[PDB]
RNA sequence: UUUUUUUUUUAAACUCCGAAACAAACAAAAAGGUGCGUGACGCACUCACGAGGGACUGCCAGUGAUAUACUGGAGGAAGGUGGGGAUGACGUCAAGUCCGCAUGGCCCUUAUGGGCUGGGCCACACACGUGCUACAAUGGCAAUUACAAUGGGAAGCAAGGCUGUAAGGCGGAGCGAAUCCGGAAAGAUUGCCUCAGUUCGGAUUGUUCUCUGCAACUCGGGAACAUGAAGUUGGAAUCGC
């Protein structure tokens, strides 16, 4: 089913499956799922109004490709302001206070 | 052996630290409780729970025990007054419990006998008999 | 009887770094003779001035307390704490407590009842 | 497979030899056959009811109790323990039903006791005797199941919360035994159901109300519940208040895991944008038609501590102050009577059988059945 | 106290404190050794340490009550080894190392 | 019933009574106050 | 409230009597806020040695002066 | 998990409370949910728990 | 004593089931967390003690078919690594057996996914009938000191 | 349940008389179930504190040079150094410390001295050492339910209660403390997950806040939600017990 701008699976229980939505995790699924008074279904399993439901509950909250790009219009704006953490941002450098001497490996490569 | 003269007992407490080196303030020195047994103050059961809502956990049920401490001023002198002007004060606002007892209880029995179809009509013959 | 004291007493808490049993001919006399259990602060300090941060020295403070009971009375009380005032405990500092009643005077309050 | 077979074997030469069914000092180990569980005097006390399995499933459609199933598994004989308590109970409810021709009869019980004491088991051959003598008794013997999984939604006239589907599986127990009963009971109240949220379908368009027809009787009524998800929970709501006014049969109900409807459900509601808060069993539709104990009907809810329920007061609400009864673990004669029992059905061999090593594993249990039926495979 | 097998701990029923059977066992064992079960009312008051700590502080004050109340049953109680108090504590931490024992990680 | 309401009025208006007689402080909103810093002790001297 | 921070941005006591005057020259105060009032002003940042030119647009309000004037050089390896 | 700040582990190593660890105050508001008491009853419950 | 309480208070063992009890539950112990093996062991003699038989019996019997007369440790000799035979001691022998199910048992439950007790149960079986991958480790070990027995006199212990 | 034999005992309260008509339970006394305590007696017991005893191959048997010893045994709480600590020879490394301090000599004296603000000691192609968290089912999570010891507390610890999803905010029962003050976790019970880069693992990053402080940009702690890297047990080699 496609929930927000994602494929939940058909196969999977909806609390872990509305997982795939991006802006949704742990919390806000048994959030969502708490408003539509279901404990744990198969996604397969909803019915066309608990579908209405469901994009309506995902709606109230900012997910999916626009929250994508607000995330990645935040880091740009970040960097074109060319602030320290544009420019920690620009450089692919730790924007957090981590040392750069042994352990930045995640922001950088292999 | 039991104080002098006539009254509920008060039991005090107070501390003095004898510090060597001629500097003899110490922080223990100026707090004083008083203790004394609810019973004894000859108060009623409204004016006994007035004062247990007043007080909290200050009292000690299983001993019939009002603990009052006083700590907040400086000398040993000024906290053994504050504790007796305190206890003044629980005993006069707990005193307040009869009055509002009976306020409500008169209220309740005025507020009964309106719900009574054969009160009304001797009540305005009364206050029309004499205008 | 070896039931607790509870009337009018001074009690008296002897805190010292050494025994008082040590030196007790300079107690006051007393009725009831308790301790408390002792207290210790544990030190550890590096032994040289610079790196030898394995080797390490421990030094303890160990606290002693002990609880002396007088039965007393009512007017024996500024007799006795006159020369209270004036003892010399061996190494130590002692602390007076005073268990005293009056009587509470209800006529401000009767009204009220 | 071997393994079991050849216990099984010797079960079954066992049985052709009627004189292995011995108990403590020569005692016969079984019941008579002609007798019944409304037959069931003092001299059984110690003694053991067998069973058919297919019939006990007959007589109890709605699911055996997991500690019945527990001790049939190990034990492979349908055979239940006649206890002082069970009678006690029994009689009770009987004095209750007919007095007679100083000791006050109490109409609701709390079955309350350590745990693994035979709570259920009491519970089941209760509902087996009234069962016997011709009682609409509703039967749950997983109570756990009322408060959760499936669907919860807030009504919006009583404020409670719905859960349907356990409505409609409510109503199918019900029905699976009292069908032929419920067709010969008249409806005593005609005010029309009202329709709730159905399970992930919402409000039925169009329809508020489902109107009771004159000639309908508590079967239509309840196949009206069955049919329908929109009216199963306001139907078990209105069997609730039609079970009170029954006159021609006893009405006995009978809960177990009756706990779990004082602790917290399975279900959360969403009371903030950030926050869930979780709903009591007293708020669900269901249970606060069935919890409550203050009024005149027969009924019995026997608590469970195999489920992680937790503490609760001691003055529980809703509940008459002196229902709650003390059901007591093994006696001496008790664990006698079920050592000698496994014995017979050959859980431990019969070269290793003594008083002492029964004794120690009686004292060890503590009078716990399960942990003893675990223990005697260990005795040497 | 002779009687009919009652054992408390923390006034509370003794499969309660201790739900666990090893726990049990262990408790009841010098009972077993003296064959004298079902004889005793036994009442008892635990504080301080771990599970296994306390049943192993109520098996040697249930030892040596048995011991205290008939002389006799010492033998069979010094023949398992109950009346042995169980001196292996915690070994302090010592300065410059990890633990009590296990040191730093030393370079080569 | 009336028991209740006699058990129940007589202890309410306790609280500004309470903080009168002890001299408490009283902030029923609950707003930051500089009550906090304003009830600990100086220590300048003591540095 | 209206307001969702109760703790006001911190200004060194220099820029809160003059305002926008003390921004046409250096400014040593990296840990001073850029307030909304201070757009369309130049400022020089001191870095450590140098002080750093900045001008102040509508994207650099609500942030610290001192991340716009970097302390350290970024640095390559031969 | 001990390394995760969003769990009960992870806020136990980081000696901090939040949603998933929770303070006191938290075991005692369950709790008086739980037995259906008002939030205004003074700890500790003068009940008796069994 | 300290492991199995249950049977020691039920005690009708001696020293050689007692150490086979305690090194069943001892061996795949780690981080001093006894409770969940010594339940999977319970469970594993309780499956063929439901149906008569003296389970402890068929374990002194299937440890017996593990255990090693031989082994075989390395000798360096002139810089040139040899294979010298040995004796295995009786402790050894018990050791080595019980090591050996519990690794057939282990990599049984992670090869077929199965509950541990099920392939402790299976492996033990296996032990009983001179059969299984126990078996097969003490063929291997027997037929390596077989193999290096001209290689012995160049024992040291 | 009855048959006897032997010994003691015979104003209150009615359903009665007289009333109330408004429910009450009221200034204490008057009933039945309970929950949490307390006093008196004490200090048997735990524990605390002071002083002691006990273990010394003392006894027995054997091996052995009858010696010193060694191997077992009894008794005992403990047996052979009972466990652990403290205690560290002559000298060696011209070992370390003039940046803890003190010191001989040399050197600076509008500076190599003193102050402030700002920055740095937190950088980053890389290498090495010490750790933390993991790669999971001998597990992760939720609910329920148990059991510690060491220490700390006035620039403080803060019970109950109110407010906030939370960190926090308000307020303050007691405590300068064997008195008062902080849910031990693993464990156990029940349930979900079912071998997946996952309900494993939480790096990185965004937004919104909060605490301390004159001040959290470089460069602090913490919360909420979201984001969801590597990692699927690690070569030669090497560490601890
Ligand atoms: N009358 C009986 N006849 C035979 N076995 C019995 C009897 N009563 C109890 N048992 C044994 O005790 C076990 C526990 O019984 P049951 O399941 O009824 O416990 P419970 O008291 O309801 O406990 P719980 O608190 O776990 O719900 C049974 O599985 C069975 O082995
Ligand atoms: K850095
Ligand atoms: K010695
Ligand atoms: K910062
Ligand atoms: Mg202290
Ligand atoms: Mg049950
Ligand atoms: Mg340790
Ligand atoms: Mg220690
Ligand atoms: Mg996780
Ligand atoms: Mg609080
Ligand atoms: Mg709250
Ligand atoms: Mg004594
Ligand atoms: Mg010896
Ligand atoms: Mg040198
Ligand atoms: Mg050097
Ligand atoms: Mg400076
Ligand atoms: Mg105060
Ligand atoms: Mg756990
Ligand atoms: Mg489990
Ligand atoms: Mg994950
Ligand atoms: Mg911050
Ligand atoms: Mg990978
Ligand atoms: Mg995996």
């Amino acid at each position: 089913i496609r929930v927000g701008n994602a494929e939940v699976p058909n196969h999977k229980p909806l609390k872990t499956g509305l997982q795939e939505v991006y802006g949704i995790g742990r919390r806000k699924s048994h959030q969502v799922l708490c408003g539509l008074g279901i404990t744990n279904k198969l996604a397969r399993d909803l019915t066309g109004k608990e579908l209405i439901d469901l994009r309506e509950e995902v709606g109230m909250h900012q997910h999916g490709d626009e929250l994508r790009r607000r995330v990645g219009s935040e880091i740009q704006r970040l960097v074109e302001v060319d602030c320290y953490r544009g420019s920690r941002h620009r450089h692919g450098m730790p924007c957090r206070g981590q040392r750069t001497k042994t352990n930045a490996r995640t922001k950088k490569g292999k | 052996d039991d104080p002098p003269g006539k009254g509920p007992i008060l039991r005090w407490q107070s501390r003095i630290v004898f510090a060597p080196g001629g500097d003899a303030w110490h922080p223990k020195n100026r707090k004083v409780k008083l203790s004394v047994t609810v019973k004894e103050l000859g108060l009623s059961k409204h004016q006994a729970r007035r004062l247990r809502e007043l007080v909290g956990k200050r009292y000690d049920s299983g001993k019939d025990e009002l603990t009052i401490t006083s700590e907040r001023f400086e000398h040993r002198e000024e906290n053994r007054k504050d504790c007796l002007r305190t206890l003044y004060g629980l005993i006069e606002e707990a005193a307040k419990a009869n009055k509002i007892a009976e306020d409500i209880r008169t209220a309740y029995v005025k507020q009964r006998l309106q719900a009574n179809p054969a009160f009304m009509q001797k009540l305005q013959a009364k206050i029309m008999r004499s205008k | 009887s070896t039931s607790k004291i509870k009337g009018t007493r001074i009690c008296i808490a002897i805190r010292s770094f050494d025994n008082p049993e040590k030196e007790a001919w300079c107690l006051p006399p007393h009725s009831r003779y308790a301790a408390m259990p002792d207290t210790r602060t544990l030190y550890t300090v590096l032994r040289s001035p610079h790196v030898d941060k394995k080797s390490r020295e421990q030094f303890e403070m160990r606290f002693k307390k002990r609880f002396l009971v007088i039965k007393a009375q009512s007017h024996e009380l500024s007799n006795k704490l006159f020369w209270l005032k004036r003892y010399r405990i061996l190494g130590a500092q002692y602390e007076l407590q005073f268990h005293c009643k009056t009587r509470l005077d209800m006529s401000p309050v009767l009204g009220s009842k | 497979d071997d393994l079991e077979a050849g216990r099984a074997k010797r079960l079954a030469d066992d049985e052709k030899t009627p004189s292995l069914d011995v108990g403590p000092n020569g005692r016969p180990l079984f019941t008579p056959r002609d007798v019944t569980l409304s037959k069931l005097s003092q001299k059984d006390i110690g003694s053991y009811f067998n069973f058919d399995e297919a019939a006990l499933k007959a007589v109890l459609p709605e699911g055996l109790a997991s500690g019945i199933e527990d001790e049939f598994k190990e034990s492979w004989r349908p055979a239940l323990l006649v206890r002082k308590s069970f009678l006690d109970l029994r009689d009770n409810f009987r004095r209750i039903a007919d007095p007679p021709m100083g000791v006050k009869p109490k109409k609701q019980i709390i079955l309350d006791g350590p745990v693994k004491s035979g709570k259920s088991i009491a519970l089941a051959m209760l509902v087996h005797w009234a069962r016997d003598e011709g009682w609409l008794v509703l039967y749950a013997p997983k109570g756990r199941d009322w408060t959760h999984g499936g669907y919860f939604y807030k009504n919006q006239h009583t404020g409670f919360w719905d859960t349907p589907l356990q409505a409609e599986s409510i109503l199918k127990d019900f029905v699976k035994f009292n069908e032929p009963r419920l067709r010969e009971l008249r409806c005593n109240v005609y005010d029309p159901i009202v329709l709730g949220e159905g399970a992930g379908v919402g409000y039925l368009k169009g329809q508020e109300t489902m109107p009771i027809p004159e000639d309908s009787t508590l079967y239509d009524l309840v196949q009206m519940g069955i049919n329908s998800t929109h009216a199963a929970v306001s139907v078990v709501v209105r069997l609730r208040k039609e079970l009170s006014l029954v006159k021609d049969v006893p009405v006995l109900i009978a809960i177990d895991q009756y706990n779990n409807w004082f602790t917290f459900s399975e279900f959360e509601e969403p009371v903030t944008p950030r926050s869930c808060r979780p709903i009591h069993a007293r708020e669900l539709t269901t249970v606060n038609a069935f919890r409550s104990m203050m009024h005149d009907d027969m009924m019995v809810g026997a608590f469970s501590h195999s489920t992680a329920v937790g503490k609760l007061r001691k003055d529980l609400p809703d509940v008459p102050a002196d229902a709650r009864q003390n059901f007591p673990r093994y006696s001496l004669d008790e664990a006698e009577a079920v050592c000698y029992y496994y014995l017979r059905q050959r859980l431990v061999r019969r070269e290793v059988f003594s008083e002492e090593n029964w004794k120690k594993i009686y004292y060890l249990a503590n009078g716990n059945g399960a942990e003893m039926r675990w223990l005697v495979p260990f005795m040497r | 106290v002779p009687g009919k097998g009652k054992f408390l701990v923390n006034d509370k029923e003794f499969d309660v404190y201790f739900p666990m059977l090893d726990h049990r066992a262990a408790l009841l064992r010098p009972l077993a050794e003296t064959k004298t079960l079902g004889s005793w009312d036994i009442n008892c008051t635990v504080t301080g340490g771990g599970t296994t700590g306390q049943v192993g502080a109520i098996q040697l004050g249930i030892s040596r009550a048995l011991q205290n109340w008939e002389p006799d049953m010492r033998t069979a109680l010094r023949a398992a080894g109950f009346l042995t108090r169980d001196s292996r504590v915690v070994e302090r931490k010592k300065p410059g190392k990890a633990k009590a024992r296990k040191s730093f990680q030393w370079v080569k | 019933s009336l028991k209740n309401l006699v058990t129940s009025a007589v202890t309410v208006g306790v609280t500004e009574a309470r903080a009168r007689i002890f001299g408490h402080m009283l902030n029923p909103t609950g707003q930051r106050s500089p009550h906090k810093i304003l009830r600990k002790k100086l220590f300048g001297d003591k540095v | 409230m209206s307001r969702s921070v109760w703790k006001d941005p911190f200004v060194d006591a220099f820029l809160m009597k003059k305002k926008n005057a003390a921004l046409n020259r250096k400014i040593w105060s990296r840990r001073s806020t850029i307030l909304p009032e201070y757009v369309d002003s130049a400022v020089r940042i001191y870095n450590g040695k140098t002080h750093v030119r900045c001008k102040i647009t509508e994207g650099k309000v609500g942030h610290k002066f001192g991340e716009f004037a970097f302390t350290r050089k970024v640095k390559k390896h031969a | 998990g001990r390394g995760d700040s969003k769990t009960k582990k992870g806020k136990r190593f980081k000696g901090s409370y939040g949603n998933s660890r929770g303070k006191k105050q938290k075991m005692i508001e369950r709790i008086k949910d739980k037995l259906e008491l008002p939030r205004s009853t003074p700890w500790p419950l003068p009940f008796k728990l069994i | 004593x300290x492991x199995x309480x249950x049977x020691x208070x039920x005690g009708g063992l001696d020293g050689e089931q007692k150490l086979l009890i305690k090194k069943l539950v001892n061996f795949r112990m780690k981080e001093g967390k006894r409770t969940r093996v010594r339940a999977i062991v319970y469970q594993t003699f309780h499956r063929p003690a439901r149906t008569e038989r003296d389970v402890i019996k068929l374990m002194v019997d299937a440890v017996e078919n593990i255990k090693p007369i031989c082994e075989v440790a390395k000798v360096g000799v002139a810089g040139t690594i040899y294979d010298v035979p040995g004796i295995v001691a009786r402790d050894r022998q018990q050791t080595l057996a019980i090591r050996w199910i519990l690794e057939a048992a282990f990599k049984r439950r992670i090869s077929y996914r199965i509950s541990l007790e099920k392939c402790s149960f299976a492996e033990i079986l296996d032990a009983y009938q001179k059969r299984g991958s126990a078996r097969r480790k003490r063929e291997n070990l027997h037929g390596l000191a077989s193999t290096n027995r001209s290689f012995a006199h160049f024992r040291w212990w």
